[PDB]
C-alpha cells in the first residue's frame, strides 16, 4: 500500500481567505492524484484528476498541484459551499488509496458553552435505567471536555459524547455528554456534577444536582 | 442524463453476505468500469475494486481478497458488490461509482449510497424519556434512547418549533443499540418531541414539562 497523509486534518477559515491543502505520497506517483469534496451525508463530488485538472462543473477557484510524492489543492477565493471535507487520492498503483479528510470550518469569535444539566426523569427510573444528560450549548472552538463526578468521585467510563456540527446560523457547537448508570447504583449516591473545560472559560464550570 | 442507483439499505448479522446492486443508465454500460468505495461512520473513504463490464474483470483490494465478489449483468445494465463473512467494521455507507469523458470534460457519477448494517442486535423503537428545565433562558430536549438500526428522526412541535434546536449525532452503545438527545433553547416563560423510528414504525410524540 501507498500512503496519502493529509496535513491539517482541520483547519478554521472564513469566506475570502485563501485556503492551501497538503498530500503527501509514501511513494513516487507521477502526476496519478485525485482530490474529491465531500459533504456529511452526501457521496465525493470529484474536483481534480491528473493532480492539475478540473472536472467538469468544477469551478476554476479549486486548483491543483504537485507531482511525485508532494501534492496540493488550493482554493482561491473561500466560498460558503466549499466548507467541507476534501481528500486526495493516489491511483498509480493497487490498492487505490486515500488519505484522511481534510475538513473546512468556519472560523469565527470565540464563545463560552451554555452548560446545563439535567437529571434522568422518573419515566426511565420506573424502568429500571438512568441516564444524566450534561449539555454544552453554542461554543466556538469545537476542542472542548466534559468530566462527570459522582459525590466527587470522579468518572470514568459508562459516559459517551455527541457533538452537532456548525450552526447554520451562528457556527457555533453543541455537545452532550451522557452518563448512564444502574437504578440501583444512581439511589447509591447522592450529588452529580459534570465539570466543563473551554477556552472560552477563565476557569473549569460545573453543573450539579442533589438526588437519588 | 447518466445515472446510477443503488439498492436499498440493508442490516446483517456478523458471518452472513450483502449483495449490493448499481444499476446504470444514460451510457454505454460495457465501455467503463464500475468501481466500489466505503466510507464508515464518521470515517474516512475506503476503496473495494472496480469491475469492468465489457469482459467481467476485476480487481480488488487485497485488504478484501476472498470476501468480496463483483459481477454484473449487461442485459440490465447492472453491476453487484457481495461481500461474504460480514464482520462488525463492515458498517458504512456503500458507493457504486463510474468516470466518462463526453464532450471533453471528465465527468464522475455517483449512486446515492447504501448503508450496511452489520450487527447481532434486533430491530427495536427507542424509548422517549423528557428531558425537563431546572430553572435567562431554559434548556428542554428528549432522550431518544435504544433503538436499532438507524435512522431515528426528531421534530420539535410537529415542524413549527426549527429555531435554536440541536438534534445531537446518534452513538452507538456496548449493548449494540443506539441513542441520541435532541435538545432545544427557549426563554424561561407547549413544547412536543416528534420521533419516529422508520425501521420499526415506531412514533412517539412526548410532551416535555418541568
Ligand atoms: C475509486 C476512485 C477512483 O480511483 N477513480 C474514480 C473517481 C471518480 C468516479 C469513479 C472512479 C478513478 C480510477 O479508478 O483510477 C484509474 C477513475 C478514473 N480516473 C481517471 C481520470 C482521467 O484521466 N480521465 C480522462 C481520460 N481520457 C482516475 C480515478
Amino acid at each position: 500500500d501507498i500512503q496519502m497523509t493529509q496535513s491539517p486534518s482541520s483547519l478554521s477559515a472564513s469566506v475570502g481567505d485563501r485556503v492551501t491543502i497538503t498530500c503527501k505520497a509514501s511513494q513516487n506517483v507521477g502526476t496519478n492524484v485525485a482530490w474529491f469534496q465531500q459533504k456529511p451525508g452526501k457521496a465525493p463530488k470529484a474536483l481534480i484528476y491528473s493532480a492539475s485538472y478540473r472536472y467538469s462543473g468544477v469551478p476554476s477557484r479549486f486548483s491543483g498541484s504537485g507531482s511525485g510524492t508532494d501534492f496540493t489543492l488550493t482554493i482561491s477565493s473561500l466560498q460558503p459551499e466549499d466548507f467541507a471535507t476534501y481528500y486526495c487520492q493516489q491511483y498509480n498503483s493497487y490498492p487505490l488509496t486515500f488519505g484522511q479528510g481534510t475538513k473546512l470550518e468556519i472560523k469565527r469569535t470565540v464563545a463560552a458553552p451554555s452548560v446545563f444539566i439535567f437529571p434522568p426523569s422518573d419515566e426511565q427510573l420506573k424502568s429500571g435505567t438512568a441516564s444524566v444528560v450534561c449539555l454544552l450549548n453554542n461554543f466556538y472552538p469545537r476542542e472542548a471536555k466534559v468530566q462527570w463526578k459522582v459525590d466527587n468521585a470522579l468518572q470514568s467510563g459508562n459516559s459517551q459524547e455527541s457533538v452537532t456540527e456548525q450552526d447554520s446560523k451562528d457556527s457555533t457547537y453543541s455537545l452532550s455528554s451522557t452518563l448512564t448508570l444502574s437504578k440501583a447504583d444512581y439511589e447509591k449516591h447522592k450529588v452529580y456534577a459534570c465539570e466543563v473545560t473551554h477556552q472560552g472559560l477563565s476557569s473549569p464550570v460545573t453543573k450539579s444536582f442533589n438526588r437519588g | 442524463q447518466v445515472q446510477l442507483v443503488q439498492s436499498g439499505a440493508e442490516v446483517k448479522k456478523p458471518g452472513a453476505s450483502v449483495k449490493v446492486s448499481c444499476k446504470a443508465s444514460g451510457y454505454t454500460f460495457t465501455n467503463y468500469d464500475i468501481n466500489w468505495v466505503r466510507q464508515a461512520p464518521g470515517q474516512g473513504l475506503e476503496w473495494i475494486g472496480w469491475i469492468f463490464p465489457g469482459e467481467g474483470s476485476t480487481k480488488y483490494n487485497e485488504k478484501f481478497k476472498g470476501r468480496v465478489t463483483m459481477t454484473r449483468d449487461t442485459s440490465i445494465s447492472t453491476a453487484y458488490m457481495e461481500l461474504s463473512r460480514l464482520r462488525s467494521d463492515d458498517t458504512a455507507v456503500y458507493y457504486c461509482a463510474t468516470e466518462l469523458v463526453k464532450d471533453y470534460y471528465a465527468m464522475d457519477y455517483w449512486g446515492q449510497g447504501t448503508l450496511v448494517t452489520v450487527s447481532s442486535a434486533s430491530t427495536k423503537g427507542p424509548s422517549v424519556f423528557p428531558l425537563a428545565p431546572s430553572s435567562g433562558t431554559a434548556a428542554l430536549g428528549c432522550l431518544v434512547k435504544d433503538y436499532f438500526p438507524e435512522p431515528v428522526t426528531v421534530s420539535w412541535n410537529s415542524g413549527a418549533l426549527t429555531s435554536g434546536v440541536h438534534t445531537f449525532p446518534a452513538v452507538l452503545q456496548s449493548s449494540g443499540l443506539y441513542s441520541l438527545s435532541s435538545v432545544v433553547t427557549v426563554p424561561s416563560s407547549t413544547y412536543i418531541c416528534n420521533v419516529n423510528h422508520k425501521p420499526s414504525n415506531t412514533k412517539v410524540d412526548k410532551r416535555v414539562e418541568p
